[PDB]
């Protein structure tokens, strides 16, 4: 025998699966031998989400990280607790059945449930913060929960929920700060040729990791970065792209405002440096806002100032370039094969999840009947789950708290607006390197202090 | 085999993805994934001559305005896309020009204008207004839809053709 549950007239996910309201992929779920759940109704998928036979964790992570396209969270609660208040079946003619029933449908049903909503409650919060009677109902609905094996799931999403409405050190010693010209406290210094390459690559590392770090899926699913709303939506995500790109400015602005040639060729020799650093760090957003600057239109014609730079610092450079040649093959290479700590690029995870979303259907049709496009939301939630992998383990290093303000307030543009500002740029280079056939001009030096870098190696031990 | 590296540009909202999964994914599937190597390259017959189509497309990435000069540079060709009910999107299309010319240092880049067709709000662009925008440029204008798959293929093969022409020389 089956089961026998109520009809689908006093209850609506007794309905029997069909190909009209769930269909599956053909392979099933890695390690838990659970089926792939590729479209259904959302009667359907709620259903699945607290399902009886089995728990399905990986569906319920997708399911809360994505639901919000095709179903608001108010409807989902409303669904949830319909699910969870179970009719018996018609009268036992007075238990055989009941006590069967009550112990293998309507209670690891209603445990089901109750793990939704603590899941809910704990990973995706902001549903909460943003709908204040959304959290009302949750908490009496929490409170109509009766049975006693019920009572210690319902304590701890009682203690998650209070614990959401409240307001870094090393595993050992990380590596002696560097300094080169500039001293200790002396910010009014601070430069790119002041502060020693390497420090200015661990620094920016730290912030760029803790920009990084910040960024939740909310921002991300629903493409909400790249709608009007952005700012309202992803405002992590944002400054995480705005400091990226001050960075890479930065970078351009130092090189073409330095006029006089030789100290061009060191700005440039010492940026590299930095990308090496980078590299060594596995901060690739700090690589490729390097490889931007240099790929850049006012930068990347200066020959004269290329043609002086050391052939080892060309190979460096040339490699990380190579990074994101045919569609970021070698980047994507080198991500999978190493472990944390790192600073992905976030670029190509913006145009995954974007284009996950804009090339496949919201929904699906079989025999008339419109089934939500489950497989699509499944994509962007391994997309999400690949960029919090990375999000775990902070870098062993000291933060100096001066180089980073530096970093922090860094505004290349100042009061100029962009296209003005890279016209600037542009004209700059134009002025220290003329096209072809004028030639080229000398400009006197600006740097009063001496151009060798320290280099790229610490100066003292461990 | 001859390749032609593409690069498509427009502001976010125009449906530059649409229209590049619209030439890639076959003609009868709605399916995509954009992580495997397939979803970037075709191969196409234009006038007879067999080649392959690589398509940059960096929708998503629009913030990050310092690497435009980067991904840029890497193409050949260049579709550059508004959507037709959206003004602001036609009107930076001038700009993505200038920086194109200025990447890829010639007043002759291979380029089509393309207007993109999708769902609500009605038009704001008209046609007319495209057409003499283009013809000031000297390039072709392509008026495509998305949904319906009208206008892709000649927007994608008319940039090809423009590439073949300026080879020639
Ligand atoms: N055209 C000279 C030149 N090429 N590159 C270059 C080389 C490889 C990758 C990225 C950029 C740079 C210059 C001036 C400084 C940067």
């Amino acid at each position: 025998e089956q089961m026998r549950l109520p009809s689908a007239d006093v209850y609506r996910f007794a309905e029997p699966d069909s190909e009209e309201n769930i269909i599956f992929e053909e392979n099933m779920q890695p390690k838990a031998g659970i089926p792939i759940i590729k479209a259904g109704t959302v009667i359907k998928l709620i259903e699945r989400l607290t399902y009886h036979m089995y728990a399905d964790p990986n569906f319920v992570r997708t399911f809360l990280t994505t639901y919000r396209s095709f179903c608001k969270p108010q409807e989902l609660l409303s669904l949830i607790i319909e699910r969870f208040e179970i009719p018996e079946p018609e009268p036992t003619e007075a238990s055989a059945e009941l006590k069967r029933f009550r112990k293998e449908y309507i209670q690891p049903v209603q445990l089901r449930v109750l793990n939704v909503c603590r899941h809910w409650v704990e990973h995706h919060f902001y549903d909460f913060e943003r709908d204040a009677y959304l959290l009302q109902r949750m908490e009496e609905f929490i409170g109509t929960v009766r049975g006693k094996a019920m009572k210690k799931w319902v304590e701890s999403i009682t203690k998650i929920i209070q614990r959401k409405k409240i307001a870094i050190t090393f595993q050992s010693s990380p590596p002696t700060v560097e300094w080169h010209i500039s001293r200790p406290g002396h910010i009014e210094t601070f430069d790119l040729l002041t502060l020693h390459p390497i420090e200015i690559a661990r620094q920016l590392t730290l912030l760029e990791s803790d920009l990084y770090r910040a960024v939740q899926p909310s921002e991300l699913v629903g493409s909400v970065w790249t709608k009007e709303d952005k700012e309202i939506n992803s405002p992590n995500l944002l400054k995480m792209i705005r400091h990226t790109t001050n960075l890479t400015l930065w970078f351009e602005k130092c090189i073409v405002e330095t006029e006089n040639l030789e100290e061009r060729v060191a700005v440039v020799s010492r940026i590299i440096e930095i990308l090496q650093v980078f590299q060594e760090l596995n901060n690739f957003n700090g690589v490729l806002e390097v490889v931007s600057a240099m790929n850049s239109s006012p930068v990347y014609r200066l020959d004269h100032t290329f043609e002086q730079i050391p052939s080892r610092q060309k190979k460096i450079l040339e490699e990380a370039h190579e990074l994101s040649e045919d569609h970021y093959k070698k980047y994507l290479a080198k991500l999978r094969s190493i472990n944390p700590p790192c600073v992905p690029f976030f670029g190509i995870y913006l145009t995954n999840i974007l284009k996950t979303e804009e090339g496949n259907p919201e929904v699906l049709k079989r025999h008339g009947k419109e089934l939500i496009n489950f497989s699509k939301r499944r994509k962007v939630a391994e997309i999400t789950g690949e960029i919090q992998q990375y999000q775990n383990q902070p870098y062993c290093l000291r933060v100096e708290s001066d180089i980073k303000r530096f970093f922090e307030n860094l505004n290349p543009m100042g009061n100029s607006m962009e296209k003005e500002f890279t016209d600037y740029l542009f004209n700059k280079s134009l002025e220290i390197e003329p096209r072809n056939p004028k030639p080229l001009p000398r400009f006197p030096k600006k740097y009063s202090y001496p151009l060798k870098s320290p280099g790229v190696r610490p100066s003292n031990p461990r | 085999m001859t390749e032609y590296k593409l690069v498509v540009v427009g502001a976010c909202g125009v449906g530059k993805s649409a229209l590049t999964i619209q030439l890639i994914q076959n003609h009868f599937v709605d399916e995509y994934d954009p992580t495997i190597e397939d979803s970037y390259r075709k191969q196409v017959v234009i006038d007879g001559e067999t080649c392959l189509l690589d398509i940059l497309d960096t929708a998503g990435q629009e913030e990050y305005s310092a690497m435009r000069d980067q991904y840029m540079r890497t193409g050949e060709g260049f579709l550059c896309v508004f959507a037709i009910n959206n003004t602001k999107s036609f009107e930076d299309i001038h700009h993505y020009r200038e920086q194109i010319k200025r990447v890829k240092d010639s007043e002759d880049v291979p380029m089509v204008l393309v207007g993109n067709k999708s769902d609500l709000p009605s038009r704001t662009v008209e046609s007319r207004q495209a057409q003499d925008l283009a013809r000031s440029y000297g390039i072709p204008f392509i008026e495509t839809s998305a949904k319906t798959r009208q206008g892709v293929d000649d927007a994608f093969y008319t940039l090809v053709r423009e590439i073949r022409k300026h080879k020639e020389k």
